[PDB]
């Protein structure tokens, strides 16, 4: 995940 | 060639103040002490030929090819060794601009100071120069593979010290704002603010942003359920763990077409959009159960319209984006084959983690879907009319953004607004699927697909199709209300002879008024009433530790000069600054071989006082009273002499100056004379026969007062105040 | 009147099937019987919260608190409109997603602490 | 979990379930929003818009569910009757609602009550 | 997982 | 009537009522109309015509912030401003639309402005  | 001493500096420091990350060298010259370069053979044809860079550096000559000039000339090698660690570290892409250096008082050893960038990248550039220079003295050149090397080792370093780009877009909006931020050590999390006033993010997400809208956002299912029971228009679906409930979960939405997508996935990982028969339908479940994590998939309507990605920021919409697929328009009579390379040789290019409009990469999926399109390669648009490449709108793939932030519909704003605070996040990516943002989605048949925490904004500062958003700025006016930063007072204080004195006595009259003090003196760092570290705990690393500690409200910091020599300042500003007194008494160590370095390295935590600060001098130190230039905010004066002339002509115009004038400590407001205490009730002063606690006292107190601390809560601390 | 909905419809179900058997054959099977008992206590079992939420919910109904049962992930909202709260076992709608992933990992803990 | 607090078995019991409510509900202060309900034969739907706008001329969020459909503040957020407890939730769940103002319908209360 |  | 304003606002200086009193040439007009620019606190702000010669000069001698306002959204003292700083307004592409450095606030189409 992580900068959706 | 040696190195002695490597230090880095990463606040105000001896060297220069508004330069705080700066390295520090002591080089050895043992056998390269005094001769130039034009005393060394063919110094200058392989200095130049293997860093002709060096050609912009503008020397004190202020001419282009200065410092080459000066090589000409001959000078020293440790000046030449500086300037190429400064262009070594800057052809890495790292911009840096100054740079010094000095003779100790030592025979041989010299100090380089270098600014950089990165802390391991500066240091490696400060290596690598020393051993480039002497691999030219020695044999005329360096080899062009090391060079090579060490430009892609600078560049590695550089790369693996970076934030990501919403951490860096947020911190610079920090410092635009002035609010103080650090690393944290743990999970890539910044801090903004210091004590009681600090907040936290680590890419997106805040400290107050929820567990349980986090969680809520990444379980599909539970975010439609949720959203349904409040009215908002979800696509209609269901889920489908088997093969034979394929056909049965088809009649559940309604007909065709549907959509197959897993639950266990994320930036489309075997989604398939648009299906209309028995066979796609069988396919697009095998390879969405592919995809899938757990061999679960879910079933839905399909919804026509384009796909948007609105950004809600502390429940107010920021920035709406529309997410076009990569595709390409004939309108110059040209076809596919053309376009995709030429779209490829515009310089918005780019890969990687830094720019977001990502190349139109051809991949064989891609060659199925551009197949299932009706067209070819040399198929020419028709009417140059737009011909798309893919469905999954991404910008990692190649797809574009248009900004519809002033188009959207204040229903669907307020649509929005409410979705972000029902899923329970400060900060959301909603998608929605819609033919017209600007009319409401119940009109149109436009749905919320998917509700995103911790989304990323690059979309949204560049949208390359229309007004870019300062999302940065959205945050940290949610993290920040007003126009408030996350600063607490910072009450710094040095001197020679009697810093840990007055930081205790600081700490209690502070502590008079319901404040938790966290001050650090040479016995130990305290927080409130309670120890929090023993040790010396001076410097910067137990500094770190007040600011850092969320119950602080005021910080006392006792700052010697080891900890400013060796890492400098541990705080840009300071709201009072306090010099008590500058004596040669322990001079030698470092550099300091001089009373006026010794001043001029107290002198840091005088100079950087805020404007609205207070800088509490002793005027009757010589040293410390010429410090009163230099000085941004207010300067306040003690005196144990009352007849002090420059602190009477100080008190004369405006004011603001402590002095001990008939057995009293008394503060002169002007031409006002507000006594605090008879100095024999003041248990420090041993009965008045210390002056020196007397000095500590007026300073003290003198530090309070221009804080706008009360009188009498200054009496009370300053008469329960015991020495020990 | 009923403790569990699905328990309460299954009593319901099964005493008109009980007092039909009993009128049409004079007894019940003690096997049907101890059938229906091990399902009720299977319906009360399912739809039960947990000892943290059972405690924090009677709380909640002591001090007067109105509490609802979200459908999506066993999560109880406590009050009305804006001034309402969630929990799910423990945690509450403002507890930081930062603090439970620095928590649950054990050597950032331990630097962070250190 | 709390379990060994609240029955230490070698101690006095504490009352975590006390401490997180006061953690959630500071003072004595429960989670209501002001509810009003109308009800009658012939003029729930027209008593309750004018209601709605009253407050509304105060400066507070209303949300209302009439006969026409269910309203949050200037803008409809459900079709339908909605006349009864499932649209009465959709009010009192809702995050910005701070007067709820509910036309119950006989059909509502008959069906599963208030 | 849950009541640690 | 006031020591200090917290905006200033200068729109134009035509000489067209010349004569009146010792005011007889554009120079003695704009010297006069400086005087409410010259009045901003040092906290306040001076909204100018970059547009007019005369006072967009008024740009100096004046304490506190200058923000410039342009209907000509080239102007090229208007886009140096915004480069160093911002605070200006212009009228772009049928926008009412507030320049703060490198961001572009729309307000209206200027269309929909009465
Ligand atoms: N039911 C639907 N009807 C129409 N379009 C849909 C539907 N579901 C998904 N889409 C489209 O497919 C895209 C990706 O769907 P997602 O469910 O978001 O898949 P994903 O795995 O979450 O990929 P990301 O991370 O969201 S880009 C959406 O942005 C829509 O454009
Ligand atoms: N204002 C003063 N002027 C001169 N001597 C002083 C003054 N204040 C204290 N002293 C003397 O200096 C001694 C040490 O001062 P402290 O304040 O306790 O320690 P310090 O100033 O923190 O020094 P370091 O570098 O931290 S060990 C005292 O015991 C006094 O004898
Ligand atoms: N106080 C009243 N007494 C008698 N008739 C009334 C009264 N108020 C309104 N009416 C009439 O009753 C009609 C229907 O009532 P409404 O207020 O429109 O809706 P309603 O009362 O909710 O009816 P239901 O229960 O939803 S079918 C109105 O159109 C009026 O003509
Ligand atoms: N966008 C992302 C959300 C994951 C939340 N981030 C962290 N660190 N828990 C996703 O997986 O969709
Ligand atoms: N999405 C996020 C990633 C930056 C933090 N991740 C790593 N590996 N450093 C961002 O800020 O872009
Ligand atoms: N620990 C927590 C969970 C117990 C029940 N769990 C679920 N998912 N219903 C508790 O309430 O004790
Ligand atoms: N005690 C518990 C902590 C996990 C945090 N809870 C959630 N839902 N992430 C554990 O699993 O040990
Ligand atoms: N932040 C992503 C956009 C996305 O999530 O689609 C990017 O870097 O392009
Ligand atoms: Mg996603
Ligand atoms: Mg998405
Ligand atoms: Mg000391
Ligand atoms: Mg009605």
């Amino acid at each position: 995940d992580d900068d959706d | 060639m040696k190195i002695l001493k490597l230090q880095t500096l990463r606040g105000p420091n001896y060297w220069s103040i508004h330069r705080h990350k700066l390295v520090v060298m002591r080089l050895d010259l043992e056998d390269l002490y005094e001769k130039y370069t034009s005393d060394i053979p063919g110094f200058y044809k392989g200095l130049t030929e293997v860093l002709p860079s060096l050609v912009e550096h503008l020397c004190s000559p202020g001419v282009k090819g200065g410092f080459l000039t000066r090589v000409e000339k001959g000078t020293l090698i440790g000046h030449v060794i500086e300037h190429v660690a400064i262009e070594l570290q800057e052809l890495a892409g790292m911009p840096v601009g100054f740079g010094r250096t000095r003779e100790t008082s030592t025979t041989g050893v010299f100090q380089v100071v270098i600014e950089y960038e990165n802390e391991q990248a500066g240091r490696y550039a400060a290596r690598a120069a020393v051993r480039l220079c002497q691999s030219i003295v020695d044999t005329g050149t360096y080899p062009a593979t090391e060079l090579q090397q060490d430009l892609e080792d600078l560049k590695e370093l550089k790369n693996q010290a970076s934030l990501g780009p919403s951490t860096e877009a947020i911190v610079k909006e920090a410092e635009a704002r002035g609010i103080p931020w650090t690393q944290l050590g743990a999970r890539f999390m910044i801090q903004f603010g210091y004590g009681v006033n600090q907040k936290k993010i680590q890419a997106t997400l805040s400290n107050q942003t929820g567990i349980l809208g986090v969680e809520l956002a990444c379980d599909k299912e539970g975010t439609k359920r949720i959203l349904k029971d409040a009215g908002v228009p979800v696509p209609r679906g269901t889920v489908a763990r088997y093969f034979d409930e394929l056909q049965d979960a088809i009649e559940y939405v309604g007909g065709y077409p549907i959509v197959i997508k897993p639950l266990d996935g994320n930036h489309g990982r075997g989604i398939t959009i648009d299906v209309k028969n028995w066979q796609e339908a069988e396919e697009a479940y095998d390879l969405a159960r592919k995809a899938s994590k757990t061999k679960t998939v879910i079933v839905e309507r399909y919804y026509t319209g384009k796909d948007h990605r609105v950004l809600v920021v502390n429940g107010k919409v920021v920035a709406v984006a529309e997410r076009v697929p990569a595709h390409v328009v004939g309108n110059g009579k040209s076809t596919i084959a053309e376009l995709i390379e030429e779209t490829n040789r515009d310089p918005q290019r780019g890969d990687g983690h830094d720019n977001i409009l990502t190349r139109i990469t051809v991949d064989k999926s891609a060659l199925d879907i551009l197949g299932k399109q009706g067209y070819s390669i040399d198929s020419i648009p028709l009417k140059g009319k737009k011909c798309f490449l893919r469905a999954t709108a991404n910008l990692s793939t190649g797809g574009i953004a248009v900004d519809r932030t002033d188009e959207i519909h204040p229903e669907n704003v307020w649509l929005l607004s409410r979705v972000a605070k029902i899923i329970g996040l400060d900060i959301a990516g909603i998608d929605v699927v819609t033919e017209d943002i600007s009319q409401p989605l119940r009109e149109v048949e436009g749905v919320i697909v998917e509700v995103n925490a911790a989304p990323g904004f690059r979309m949204h500062v560049a949208p390359s199709r229309g007004l870019a958003r300062n999302v940065a700025g959205a945050v940290m006016d949610m993290l920040f209300p007003g126009s408030k930063n996350g600063r607490i007072p910072i009450l710094s204080v040095t001197g020679t002879n009697g810093k840990t004195t007055t930081t205790r006595l600081l700490a209690h009259i502070i502590k008079q008024t319901g404040k938790v003090v966290g001050y650090t003196t040479t016995d130990g760092t305290y927080i409130g009433e309670y120890l929090a570290e023993t040790g010396d705990n001076t410097g910067p690393q137990s500094a770190h530790l007040i600011l850092s500690d969320p119950t602080v409200e005021v910080a006392v910091l006792e700052t010697a000069r080891g900890g400013i020599l060796r890492s400098g300042l541990g705080f840009s500003s300071c709201e009072v600054g306090i010099v008590l007194n500058v004596t040669a008494d322990h001079l030698g160590i470092g550099d300091i071989d001089t009373i006026e370095q010794l001043a001029k390295l107290k002198s840091v935590v005088a100079e950087s006082v805020m404007p609205k600060g207070y800088a509490v001098l002793n005027a009757e130190d010589p040293l410390v009273a010429a410090m009163a230039d230099r000085v941004k905010g207010q300067v306040a004066y003690f005196s144990m002499d009352p007849n002090n002339e420059l602190l009477l002509r100080h008190t004369e115009a405006g004011g603001l100056a402590a002095i001990y004038e008939n057995g009293y400590i008394s503060i002169l407001k002007g031409d006002w004379t507000l006594r605090i205490e008879k100095a024999v009730n003041v248990p420090i002063t041993m009965a008045g026969k210390a002056p020196f606690m007397i000095a500590n006292a007026l300073a003290a107190c003198l530090a309070v007062f221009t804080q706008g601390v009360k009188i009498e809560h200054i009496r009370k601390g300053l008469s329960t105040f015991v020495a020990s």
